[PDB]
């Protein structure tokens, strides 16, 4: 399944129970298409490349 | 393409097995046709079938 | 292709027959290359670094 | 019945063992192939083991499948296999047992078998010399060949220099024409001279097949005409066998024994009236065949009958000899049992080779047929093991080179001690030092893509070979974006501009055009096209107009 | 392609010919020197379609406009390469 990942889970007590923590790097690797869409929307890159 | 013959690195090819089985069956069909053209004795054609 | 070809025409950029397939570091690691070793089948003129 | 007691114990106890089944089984079979079949049947039966160890706990615990309508058939197969007889399994053993009913010697009985073979070939040879279209075919081939539409050495495969053959062609031409130019005073003498001048020649087997096929077509014509006669008289008019053969025998040429037979005041004569024209046509084709050949249809039948009987005798001698020599074939084919091919495939190649050996044997050089056919068998099996063994097929000379390399590799790998290098093989062998690289690259098998790469959960090498030709979704999105960009750019031109710049390229159309068609469109196959194209190229080179395009530049 | 129930039944012979794209005849697969496919073995070009997308086997026709035309020299219907599947 594309758009997946994994890692070592951990503790993280500073959370309300409706939000799992998550790394910056797994996020920026799972949401590349979303990022690309938003970045061609805000004109921070005229083309997708 | 459901039974490929992928070119692996080094000239070595890594084929599926259905290529092998169909090669066997096509061999035996052609050989049976060849036996029939000659009209071999019945032990030959029987063992071929 | 099409309009890619129009691009080639507008800019004269010649797409070489050469294909980049270099060994680029696996993403995530940041080290110090400590040692390079080169091997050569004995029919190739050894390069400079070898 | 006791094996049925094994069945009921497997039902109750919930399993069995190798010791249990091996206890209850019917004695005296013990081939271990019937055993594996019966064990697979007991597995397919209610019992689902077959065991070794009795149990078994929470690890896959309390398993079962009903599988109704399979138990009643499986137990039936058991009770039937035990009670009747022990059935053979596989097909190599089928072939062994089925040929073991061959009396396995011809110690100089080969001479009688070759006698029968010569009988067949000589009776059919008398048929050859007697078949008129045979000599006409030879004369026609001679003319076609002399002009240069065919070769002399392609038609006939030597007598017992093509100019010798050609003067003999003219000799037999005169013989056949003098046979034909006496139409009944000396016809027998004529055929005698023709036969005795033609019965030391020979042809290609395929030319003889063409002769025999025109002969078979002649027979098919005569048989269809005898159908048109008898199936339209007897089976259409209640003209029984006796009352039809009373006039169908002996002369069998004139129309009288049908037409006048219509007038003999009989029921069949009172039923043949509408089949009169059809049987008239039948006897007319028969007499036209007469016109064709010169010999009565009864002589036609007698000649083809003698030919057929000689052919049957020869085929039967062939069969008898090959049945004998199957043992020889098996013995000689045992010696290649892992070349990359099956035992039965080897022995079938040997069957073909032994047949060719039979077809090309003569005692007139004093050979011993066993050792004679040994060569043909080994050669045919070698040709097969070369041609149709490797997965990707390599040619014969290439296989010879490969086995040369293997022989020399073994010799060097105990001469030099460690092993040889390609630079050393290119001087023990005398190859160009690069063909050896290509040879030892090519001559290896492929890996089985279901190979178990068991270094995982449970995987296969096939599950790890990625796809290379698929276009990245990044690439496809970029392509669509570039289409949109260049479309808006080209819209940012004039109608004539955009049209010429679409046409001279392959943009938004089929394959792209030439200046000939550009001119056939805009009236000017000339510098107007060049002007517009190059000037629009300059116009779109404008930064502030193609900046986005050049941002599409992957540099 | 919201088709229906799926359906299964025996494989009638003339049906098996309607599924066909030309009889396989020979046991070859590839050509041991140029790794194009020999015609016609388990593999092929004219039977099971082209190797490279929109490109003939011998190479006479190599443009998108020529899709559909079967090359007169090796009868390979120039079409996509997923038709090889
Ligand atoms: C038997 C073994 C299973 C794991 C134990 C499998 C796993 C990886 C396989 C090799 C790789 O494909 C690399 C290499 C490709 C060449 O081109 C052909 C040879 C090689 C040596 C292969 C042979 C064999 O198939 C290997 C060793
Ligand atoms: C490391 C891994 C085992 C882990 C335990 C081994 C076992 C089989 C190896 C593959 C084979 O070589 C075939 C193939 C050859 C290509 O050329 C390179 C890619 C492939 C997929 C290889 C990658 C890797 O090497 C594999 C997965
Ligand atoms: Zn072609």
């Amino acid at each position: 399944v594309d758009y997946s990942g994994r890692s070592v889970i951990t503790v993280g007590p500073y959370l309300r129970l409706h939000q799992c923590g998550l790394p910056k790097k797994m996020a920026l690797e799972l949401f590349k298409p979303f990022i690309y869409g938003k970045l061609e929307l805000r004109g921070l890159a005229t083309t997708i490349k | 393409d459901l039974r490929p013959l992928v070119p692996l690195d080094g000239g070595r090819f890594a084929t599926s097995d259905l290529n092998d089985l169909y090669r066997r069956v096509i061999n035996r069909n052609n050989r049976l046709k060849r036996l029939l053209d000659l009209a071999a004795p019945d032990i030959i054609v029987r063992n071929e079938k | 292709t099409p309009e890619e070809k129009l691009l080639r025409a507008i800019f004269g950029e010649k797409a070489s027959d050469v294909k980049d397939s270099s060994l680029r570091v696996p993403n995530g690691v940041s080290g110090t290359v400590i040692d390079v070793q080169v091997f050569t089948r004995d029919g190739v003129e050894k390069d400079k670094r070898a | 019945s006791q094996l049925k007691l094994l069945v009921t114990r497997g039902k109750e106890q919930g399993y069995l063992t190798y010791a249990e089944v091996n206890d209850h089984l019917p004695e005296d079979i013990v081939d271990s192939d019937q055993i594996e079949d019966i064990i697979q049947m007991i597995n397919d039966m209610g019992i689902q083991v077959m065991e070794e160890a009795p149990d078994a706990d929470d690890l896959m615990l309390a398993e079962n499948t009903a599988d109704e309508d399979a138990a009643e058939a499986a137990a039936q197969v058991l009770s039937s296999v035990e009670s009747e007889i022990g059935r053979t399994t596989d097909p190599v053993r089928m072939y062994m047992r089925e040929m073991g009913t061959v009396e396995l010697l011809t110690r100089e009985g080969e001479i009688d078998i070759a006698k029968r073979i010569e009988d067949g070939i000589n009776q059919v040879q008398c048929s050859v010399a007697e078949y008129p279209e045979a000599i006409t075919y030879l004369l026609e081939q001679y003319d076609r060949v002399e002009a240069e539409e065919a070769r002399l050495s392609d038609l006939i495969t030597g007598f017992v220099d093509p100019e010798l053959a050609r003067e003999k062609f003219a000799e037999l031409r005169a013989q056949y024409v003098v046979t034909r130019d006496t139409i009944h005073a000396t016809a027998q003498e004529e055929i005698l001279k023709l036969s005795e001048v033609f019965k030391q020649f020979r042809l290609v087997p395929k030319q003889f097949d063409y002769l025999v096929n025109s002969m078979r077509v002649m027979m098919d014509r005569v048989r269809t005409q005898e159908r048109l006669i008898m199936k339209l008289c007897v089976e259409q008019c209640k003209m029984p066998k006796k009352n039809f053969i009373t006039l169908f025998t002996g002369n069998e040429t004139s129309d009288t024994w049908f037409n006048a037979a219509i007038a003999m005041n009989k029921p069949w004569s009172e039923k043949l009236h509408d089949v009169s024209e059809e049987v008239h046509r039948a006897l007319q084709k028969l007499q036209q065949i007469e016109e064709e050949t010169g010999l009565t249809i009864e002589q036609v039948k007698d000649i083809n009958r003698r030919m057929s009987i000689g052919e049957a005798k020869a085929r039967r001698a062939k069969k008898e000899m090959v049945e004998a020599n199957l043992r020889l074939v098996i013995s000689i084919a045992k010696k290649y049992t892992n070349r990359g091919l099956q035992f039965l495939d080897l022995i079938q190649e040997g069957n073909i080779g032994l047949m060719k050996a039979v077809d090309k044997f003569e005692y007139r050089r004093g050979y011993k047929f066993s050792t004679y056919a040994t060569w043909w068998i080994r050669q045919a099996i070698t040709r097969s093991i070369a041609d149709q063994a490797r997965t990707i097929r390599i040619p014969v000379h290439m296989i010879e080179t490969i086995n040369k390399l293997n022989r020399i590799s073994r010799q060097m790998l105990q001469e030099m001690g460690r092993e040889p290098t390609p630079e050393e093989l290119a001087e023990r062998m005398l190859m160009p030092e690069d063909k050896i690289r290509k040879v030892l690259k090519i001559a290896k098998e492929p890996i089985s893509m279901e190979t178990p790469i068991g270094d995982d959960e449970d995987s296969h090498l096939g599950d790890f070979i990625e796809d290379t030709t698929l276009e990245l979704p990044l690439d496809s999105a970029t392509t669509e974006s570039l289409r949109a960009a260049t479309h808006d750019v080209l819209a940012g031109l004039t109608a004539r501009e955009a049209k010429v710049l679409r046409m001279r390229f392959g943009i938004d159309m089929n394959t792209d055009y030439t200046l000939e068609e550009v001119g056939k469109q805009f009236d000017v196959t000339r510098e107007r096209i060049r002007q517009i194209e190059a000037k629009a190229l300059r116009k779109l080179r404008h930064p502030s107009r193609s900046e986005v395009l050049r941002s599409f530049l992957d540099d | 392609e919201e088709f229906d129930a799926i359906k299964i039944a025996l494989a009638s012979p003339d049906m098996i010919r309607s599924w066909s794209f030309g009889e396989v005849k020979k046991p070859e697969t590839i050509n041991y020197r140029t790794f194009k496919p020999e015609r016609d073995g388990l593999f092929c070009a004219r039977i099971f379609g082209p190797v490279k997308d929109y490109e003939c086997l011998c190479g006479k026709y190599k443009r998108l406009k020529h899709r559909g035309v079967i090359c007169e020299k090796c009868g390979v219907e120039v079409t996509q390469t997923k038709v090889r599947r």
